[PDB]
């Protein structure tokens, strides 16, 4: 039928065939004509058209091929975009450690040697570090008691959801359970009968 | 919607009632544009029975309400008789839309339509432009989404475009073809199903009959009640759906209440050239 | 050649930005990855067909200075334009089975480690924005633009 | 009222002084310790959470012996329905027969 032949082809004469809700036949028409087919080779109805077996099969090649082709292009495109990617990432990754590590490797290096000798020795007299390691012992256990508490509300909402739709299931079940020993009642009481 | 408020602790008509109030008082407005029709009577005849009811608390003030809707005349919509009108949303719709929305719901103006006998019809007293856009932002004021409100727009369209599937006959065999399959192709796009599947379960189905399933012969006339009933159906679900989604809009309220106050609203007796079953049992 | 000599210097900033082995050079088999990294797509043909030896010892150990690689990027540069955003997603409008943008994981996969050139069991799963349960509903609209901006 | 215009007023006709934006700079360096506070303050909350967990997990363990329960419920009612619908099957053909 017109439709099919359009839906199954139009990629083949997408360019000619115009954009909206038109007449299929019409946008057949003109695909057979982008094609150049011989007059002898089809024949058109009113709903069917009728094609040489060999011609539409040779022609349906074609267009898989083509399909195939493009297929390949955006292959190359798809692994050109995460070759881009890769290099974005990995380059961006290379210039911000480069710095860092001359940094740290500079500083380290001095800290070794200077004035931190001296304070070294003060160091641990500096109560002030010793309560902030504390409150940062405090604040870590906290946050560990606050994300267990929010996994055991997780897991009481998922049983929760799991509870609810249960009993709904169960309800519909027996309800359902009635009915058929109902039905079994009626079907039995008759054949008796 | 003034005496029964309770008062928040916060003089004219401008007055900011409560929420509920607010949604009661844009209901009446959504559903007259949805479910009234000119007719000889009445520029402004209702098709539909109504009932509302406002639920108090112990002290004497408003604390939920119920819109209930009774059976509509839901025949004359595609059956127009002279000078009579269709549902107001459709004029003011195929009139208020922009071109933008024109083309996203893939309408056409006035006398496009094969369901729509006599062609326009006019009303006085209205503005069809400006009616569109007030029931648009009563449903606003509603609380609907702008996806609620185009996908309205899209089965309405959908009722509206698909009396343009027009059906012949083929001699040979009694059954109906489809010669402007092009509507029914803007239609099945519209719904977001197969063409070819609905082009062939409307013109010559296939329907599961006891143990088999079996190809139905299928004349132009039934092809037409075949469509005009699932135009009847889309309208049914549609109006159900709007009739749902406002009620829900108060079922926010809880479940306690003292006592209520009802309001009675029956479309009246009525009488024209034709009385068949749909107007008989409002009489 | 078409590019201006800021352009030519861009280029140079950028070859002096690879990891390389101190080689002064770049490897063929990696070059084709650089002008995509870089520039403009080409497939794994096109890098044969601007001339380069489709037949070698090694394209590991075949290697070419910036003055052999430079025409070597100008001539796909100019010549290899990529499709329009309305090709590939008539590409993918004629390829989606489902017919409504909802493309399936394993007919993805299936068009590119079995057809065309093979892509990699570790390339598709950098390239899938999705994932591959017992559903693998994928929207190929997404991808289509990520490859385009690519 | 009053002592707040007292307040205001006093601060109002001060703040223009210079030496302001050195004590500003000077006094988060030597006042208030804070840190024994935030302890205390860290080690409350951390209570109140524990409690908090200690009642989630109760309820857990209560919505899981619910659960339980309804799922080998629901499979005695689905095994005893199917029963139901064969036997209604054999006695609706047998009566036809």
């Amino acid at each position: 039928v017109f439709q099919e032949f359009r839906q199954r082809y139009e990629i083949l004469a997408a360019n000619a065939i115009p954009k909206g809700f038109m007449d299929g036949k019409q946008a057949c028409i003109l695909m057979i004509k982008a094609l150049e087919l011989d007059p002898n080779l089809y024949r058109i109805g009113q709903s069917k058209i009728f094609f040489r077996t060999g011609v539409l099969a040779h022609l349906e090649e074609e267009r898989d091929l083509k399909i195939t082709d493009v297929i390949i292009a955006f292959q190359a495109q798809c692994r050109g975009y995460l070759a881009r990617k890769a290099f974005a990432k990995r380059q961006q990754q290379l210039t911000a450690m480069k710095v860092i590590q001359r940094n740290c490797a500079a500083y380290l290096k001095l800290r070794n040697w200077q004035w931190w000798r001296l304070f070294t020795k003060v160091k641990p007299l500096l109560q002030v570090t010793r309560q902030e390691e504390e409150m940062q012992a405090k604040d870590e256990e906290l946050q560990r008691t606050k994300e267990r508490q929010q996994k055991a509300e997780a897991e009481l909402k998922e049983l929760e959801q799991k509870h609810t739709q249960l009993c709904e299931e169960k309800n519909l079940l027996q309800e359902k359970l009635q009915a058929e020993t109902e039905l079994y009642a009626e079907a039995e009481e008759m054949r008796v009968r | 919607a003034v005496v029964a408020s309770s008062h928040k602790g916060k003089q004219g008509p401008s007055f900011s009632y409560g929420e509920l109030e607010k949604q009661l008082l844009q209901a009446n407005p959504i559903l007259e544009a949805f479910g009234n029709a000119k007719t000889v009577k009445n520029d402004n005849s209702s098709r539909f029975g109504k009932f509302i009811r406002i639920n108090f608390d112990v002290t004497g003030y408003i604390v939920g309400a119920n819109i209930e809707t009774y059976l509509l005349e839901k025949s004359r919509a595609i059956r127009q008789a002279k000078d009579e009108r269709t549902f107001h949303i459709f004029y003011y719709l195929i009139a208020g839309a922009s071109e933008q929305m024109r083309n996203d719901l893939l309408l056409e103006g006035f006398n496009n339509y094969t369901f729509l006998s006599n062609g326009h019809v006019p009303i006085p007293a209205q503005q069809d432009d400006e009616m569109f856009q007030e029931t648009l932002e009563a449903m606003r004021i509603m609380g609907f989404t702008e996806e609620e409100q185009t996908s309205i727009l899209r089965v309405v369209s959908s009722v509206l475009q698909l009396g343009n599937i027009v059906f012949k006959k083929e001699r040979n065999t009694d059954q109906a073809s489809m010669p402007d399959n092009t509507a029914a192709q803007k239609v099945c796009h519209l719904m977001g199903i197969n063409v070819t599947d609905f082009t062939r379960s409307i013109l010559t189905p296939r329907i599961k009959v006891g143990r088999d399933v079996v190809q139905k012969a299928q004349t132009k006339e039934q092809a037409d009640f075949a469509i005009e009933a699932l135009a009847k159906a889309k309208f049914e679900r549609l109006f159900r759906w709007i009739l749902t989604r406002v009620n829900k809009a108060l079922d926010k309220t809880k479940r306690q209440g003292a006592s209520f106050l009802g309001i009675l609203d029956i479309a009246g007796f009525e009488i024209f050239e034709i009385n068949s079953f749909e107007q008989l049992c409002i009489n | 050649c078409d590019f201006s000599e800021e352009q030519t210097a861009e280029f140079k900033e950028a070859f002096q930005l690879f990891d390389r082995t101190g080689d002064g050079k770049i490897l063929y088999s990696q070059c084709g990855d650089v002008m995509r990294a870089l520039g403009q797509n080409p497939t794994n043909a096109e890098v044969m067909k601007v001339l380069g030896n489709p037949k070698s010892d090694e394209m590991n150990l075949k290697t070419l200075n910036f003055e052999q690689f430079l025409p070597m990027m100008q001539t796909i540069a100019k010549n290899k334009d990529q499709g329009c955003f309305e090709d590939y997603v008539e590409g993918l409008r004629v390829f989606d089975k489902e017919g409504n943008g909802t493309v399936m994981g394993a007919e993805i996969r299936h068009v590119l480690v079995t057809l065309g050139e093979k892509m990699t069991e570790e390339e598709v799963e950098q390239l899938v924005a999705g994932h591959e349960d017992s559903n693998g509903c994928i929207n190929y609209e997404e991808l289509v633009r990520m490859v385009l901006s690519g």
